[PDB]
């Protein structure tokens, strides 16, 4: 409990207006670690980098810009922009040869182009076809791409969530607020098809006065279900599908910030310790979060 | 009377007081109230009379 | 002003704007880091002093 002393300093100081001995206090709470919890930490993050991983591959169209504009350039006889070094680059348990990114890409396009026919047959939740999907997404977990396509990768999932989200939360800030329907059997009957307006009539053909005045409003709550319409018939995925892929994806980035943030402090002891030998030319307190 | 305006005890207390006045804001320490308070005055390099 | 002999001189306005201003950079580029909360609040600390 390095934090119950912190009560009987901080409640009896002489009021220091020194920044460097209060933010040495502040690091001083944590303590060092060795050979053991770098170890860990660093399994969480290898953990939480692989969720994130797990989760850009059920996306379908991920594959599809991991491949066009590889395609793009392969017209142009040669790959001499940045982009090949943000080829797959499949990972090993160097320049880019086309040996190895057309290998791996014929591959990939036999997923493509077998995994299309498997998903209309006994629906999306064909056993077969959710097998072909998960090999199609393990034979892509096999790369190893740069982290500069990886971050627009990884926002064209945030901002499809971004959107997806605007266009579900626009239902109560047009009618939630206004006409007051029980959130009970809303939640229920939004996830019942998402996709027609059977509860939408299926509320008109109960009591609900409330919902009776609907058509006066018909011509913009039904604006939403289009929207999220267009939303799944652009996207090819289904609404909870989406829901759970970005609900692991937010857990596995808290994951590895968390872990990452634990290790920080671990270390600035360290970044103090260096720091203090290169002073004076600017400053010593700037210094030190150079170092962090 | 100047004991009884005391508020410490015994030695470990009264480092303390002696780090706690001298810096204010950082917690003390075991090993720390005790070095600084020798290298006040029990220092050849921090200290000379001459 | 460039001064005769090849040197310069300025006031310490200078200088204190060109603390305030790269403490500020330095906040706006851990802002968008996600850095953790101590360090961003070293830096908030920081600006203020400055």
């Amino acid at each position: 409990a390095a934090a119950q002393v912190l009560s009987s300093v901080e409640s009896e100081i002489g009021r220091t207006t020194d920044p460097v001995r209060m933010y040495m206090r502040e690091m001083g709470t944590v303590e060092l670690l060795t050979r053991e919890g770098e170890i860990d930490i660093a399994k969480r993050i290898e953990d939480g980098i692989n969720q994130v991983q797990c989760s850009v591959a059920e996306y379908p169209e991920a594959i599809t810009y991991l491949l066009e504009q590889y395609d793009r350039v392969e017209a142009e006889e040669a790959r001499l922009s940045d982009l090949i070094t943000g080829f797959v680059d499949p990972n090993a348990e160097n320049s880019i040869d086309p040996e190895l990114a057309r290998e791996k890409f014929a591959e990939l396009r036999a997923q493509y182009v077998v995994t299309r026919d498997t998903i209309k047959a006994k629906g999306r939740s064909h056993a077969t076809a959710q097998e072909e999907i998960l090999k199609l997404s393990e034979v892509f977990k096999q790369f190893r791409l740069v982290p500069k396509q990886f971050d627009y990768l990884v926002n064209s999932m945030r901002v499809m969530m971004d959107r997806v989200r605007t266009q579900e939360r626009l239902i109560m800030k047009l009618c939630v607020e206004q006409c007051k329907m029980p959130k009970k059997n809303f939640i229920t009957l939004f996830t019942g098809n998402e996709t027609s307006d059977t509860w939408f009539n299926a509320a008109i053909a109960m009591n609900k006065p409330w919902s009776e005045k609907l058509h006066d409003v018909s011509e913009e709550v039904h604006r939403a279900l289009q929207k999220l319409q267009q939303i799944e018939e652009e996207t090819g995925l289904t609404i909870e599908q989406v829901k759970d892929i970005n609900r692991r994806m937010s857990i596995g980035e808290a994951k590895a910030r968390r872990a990452k943030k634990e290790m920080v402090e671990a270390n600035l002891r360290l970044v103090i310790s260096i720091a203090k030998k290169y002073t004076r030319g600017l400053q010593f307190l700037d210094l030190i979060q150079e170092g962090n | 009377e100047t004991l009884r305006v005391d508020p410490t005890n015994d030695r470990l207390s009264a480092l303390v007081e002696i780090y706690r006045m001298m810096r204010p804001g950082e917690p003390p320490t075991r090993e720390a109230a005790e070095s600084l308070f020798e290298n006040l005055f029990f220092s050849e390099d921090r200290y000379d009379l001459s | 002003v460039p001064l005769d002999g090849g040197r310069f001189a300025t006031s310490d306005l200078n200088d204190l704007y060109r603390r305030v201003i790269n403490r500020n950079n330095r906040l706006k580029r851990l802002l968008d880091l996600a850095a953790p909360d101590i360090i961003v609040r070293n830096e908030k600390r920081m600006l203020q002093e400055a």
